[PDB]
């Protein structure tokens, strides 16, 4: 028990009058029935797991029940910090919980996601993404800074989170003042419990309505349309006074449906997806306005990370990154949810009151075709980022490392394989001094090898940008019924040798037109994806400083200004690049993937051989953003992937053989 | 399998079968079954 006088304790000041009205309300909230509960169990327990249901209260109350835990404690003020799996969830409830704690957010309370550091000195509770926790570990080990790490929403399973119950488990086994607290929205039969050696458990009771469940009568051909009709059918048919919630895969998707629903109603609707500004994502709390009603046509985000809302359209399915690694494949798919997914659903509509959720399939269906649970991340991933900060951090034995799935043999392998290729582990698994700088770099191994590797062709400047600019959303803006303009707006930028360098020229026009917002308007270019792209390149620079890499252009009037950066993107792409076929295909070299050019890029023809930053796996297979290279410099730059000797004999490798055979003439 | 991928694999003790703590883990990869552009949820079973 410690003084409580009933001041600000970050202020010695009393609290603002908002303070005592949110605090009348967070009361009410089904955790603080448990706080006494709570306590018991964190003061004699170095692990345990906590089950709520959405809505109940933990991601907002249980952290800061663990930051006045922190402050009773003798010894310098650790902080507490606590992950989300969405960058958009942990911006939003740290600004909520800076309101409760009567704080200004970035100071006692602040947020941590990747290229976006809203904390200093002062802060005390950190909700930051699980990928950059993990990040963190790597200059911490023990992870020091923190005396309560909190993994929220870990039934999602993403693998940030899977790898991070690992190290924590390791941590645990050396620092005995660590607190640490595994939170998830469903029991999943004890899984986290057994995982943690058998750790105590919280469960805190749900408060949701009955919710009734409508199964269409048979399959629908078109998911979107039964979407559409439903929505409308809802609007009028319905008499009780209620909001929608739609659930698509994508921003595409959803901007196409909000499109036709308001054609087909006109004969509130509110968009919300990650890349949407915060300005238009915090309209899904604004009052609705024959009853008028408010439609949300949002992604998974609103599934469990927030709450909002009585009837509920499950189409169900969700857009997930999957990894093959077979064919060393990476892409965003659209996929069946799981039995669980679309549980947590349709428990959104019982927030307020009874709900109904439409979903837009059969009951056998729902039964006999829908996994019990989503797949975890870890078993469909690239492990090549995540084996690569394991290994910075010091964990050198990732077959036995205690995974809670371990992910299979094969994916492991491409892992190291990636890694060695680049040159990030020797023949050894050692990590090398390469490889330790890459492990720095908040990029694909792949970028972060490019951008240090182009400090040789001396373009580092350039591919430093040009790295910006693949880290950031879509930078075109290209309205639905406005493609000719927009299309034609792009070509402006164009660079006749593809598409990495175009986002070179937008971003170079983007600085000498001085952040214009009518620029962006007048050349149709995202003015929010470009002031993104400049501050995640001056962080990106602030690396190149610490490692002494410098920082370097060629000659604009040179033929190699860009020779050199087609050249530099070689260095970290060389295995996704295709070959042009007779008859116009192209495949993919190795792993002889049909393919042909995303209908996006600005190639005007067809070169012989293209490097892609991107593969889109829909219909028919899409590479998008590419860059025109000359196969020689494949040969010469990554002579080790490009090894003839253990090439597959297709017709990528003849055309090979004849420039290898050239060079030895 | 010849593949370095492999071998740096093996050079971490693997022996045949699934990784993790007791060698409980998948042996092959998984896989997600493809969506036909919209088509709804159970239209590819008739």
């Amino acid at each position: 028990h410690m003084l409580e006088q009933c001041i600000n304790p970050f202020t010695n000041l009393p609290h603002t009058p908002r303070y005592y009205d949110i605090l009348k309300k967070r009361l009410q909230l089904p955790v603080w029935e448990y706080k006494d509960r709570f306590t018991d169990i964190l003061v004699r327990h170095q692990s345990f797991v906590l089950v709520g249901e959405t809505g109940s209260g933990k991601t907002t109350q249980i952290p800061q029940w663990c930051v006045e835990y922190m402050r009773s404690l003798p010894g310098p003020k650790r902080g507490v910090a606590c992950t989300q799996p969405r960058r958009v969830a942990a911006m939003s409830v740290a600004q909520r919980v800076a309101d409760e704690m009567d704080v200004m957010l970035g100071q006692e309370v602040g947020y941590s996601i990747r290229f976006e550091d809203c904390s200093s000195a002062k802060t005390i509770l950190k909700y930051m993404t699980d990928g950059m926790l993990l990040r963190e570990a790597m200059n911490d080990p023990l992870l020091e800074r923190y005396g309560v790490i909190i993994l929220d929403e870990a039934h999602e399973r993403t693998l940030a989170t899977d790898i991070l119950m690992g190290v924590l488990k390791e941590v645990v086994r050396q620092r005995s003042d660590l607190k640490v607290i595994v939170m998830s929205a469903t029991l999943d039969a004890g899984k986290f419990q057994i995982y943690f050696d058998n750790c105590p458990l919280l469960t805190i009771p749900g408060r949701t309505h009955p919710v009734e469940i409508f199964y269409t009568p048979e399959p629908e051909r078109d998911y979107l349309e039964a979407a559409i009709r439903t929505v409308i059918q809802i609007h009028m048919c319905e008499e009780e006074e209620g909001d929608l919630l739609l659930f698509l895969t994508g921003q595409e998707e959803i901007d196409e449906a909000c499109k036709r629903i308001k054609r087909e109603v006109d004969d509130k609707i509110i968009p919300l997806y990650s890349t949407l500004p915060p300005q238009q994502q915090q309209r899904i709390f604004e009052p609705p306005p024959a009853i008028g009603r408010k439609v949300v046509v949002s992604t998974n985000i609103a599934e469990t990370s927030l709450t909002i809302v009585v009837f509920v359209i499950d189409p169900g399915f969700a857009k997930q990154k999957v990894y093959n690694p077979r064919i060393r494949v990476e892409s965003l798919l659209v996929t069946a949810i799981s039995k669980a997914s679309a549980q947590q659903r349709a428990g959104r509509a019982g927030r307020t009151r009874p709900g109904k959720c439409f979903r837009l399939y059969t009951e056998k269906a729902y039964k006999t075709e829908m996994q019990d649970n989503t797949y975890p991340e870890i078993l469909r991933s690239n492990l090549g980022s995540v084996v690569l900060q394991l290994k910075k951090l010091g964990i050198d034995d990732l077959v036995h490392f205690d995974f809670m799935d371990p992910p299979a043999p094969e994916t492991l392998m491409r892992a190291l394989e990636l890694l060695n290729y680049l040159a990030a582990l020797n023949d050894d698994g050692d990590l090398t001094e390469l490889g330790s700088m890459m492990a720095e770099f908040p990029l694909d191994p792949q970028l972060a090898k490019m951008v240090i590797a182009s400090c040789d062709y001396n373009c580092s400047n350039e591919v430093l940008s040009i790295t910006a600019m693949l880290s950031v959303p879509q930078c075109f803006v290209r309205p639905t019924e406005a493609k000719k303009a927009a299309d034609e707006a792009k070509m402006r930028f164009a660079h006749i040798d593809g598409d990495h360098l175009t986002l070179l020229n937008v971003y170079h026009a983007f600085k000498q037109n001085h952040e214009s917002v009518q620029w962006c308007y007048d050349n149709f270019i995202n003015y929010r994806s470009l002031m993104s792209a400049d501050n995640v390149r001056q962080q990106l620079s602030r690396i190149m400083d610490r490692f002494n890499l410098p920082r370097r252009s060629t000659d604009f009037t040179s033929r190699d200004y860009y020779i050199n950066i087609r050249k530099a993107l070689v260095t970290g792409y060389f295995m996704q690049v295709a070959h042009l076929e007779r008859t116009g295909h192209y495949l993919t070299v190795k792993d002889n993937q049909v393919v042909q050019l995303h209908p996006s890029t600005v190639l005007d023809h067809k070169p012989e051989w293209v490097l892609y930053n991107e593969f889109v796996l829909t219909t028919k297979n899409y590479i998008r953003t590419c860059t025109d290279i000359k196969p020689e410099w494949l040969v010469k730059i990554a002579p080790q992937y490009y090894d003839m000797s253990n090439f597959p004999q297709c017709e990528a490798k003849r055309q090979l053989d004849r420039i290898i055979a050239k060079l030895q003439s | 399998e010849d593949n370095i991928g492999n071998q740096l694999l093996r050079k971490m003790g693997w022996t045949g079968g699934g990784l993790g703590k007791s060698g409980e883990g998948i042996r092959e990869p998984i896989s997600v079954k493809e969506q036909h552009k919209r088509e709804g949820l159970g239209l590819d079973v008739e």
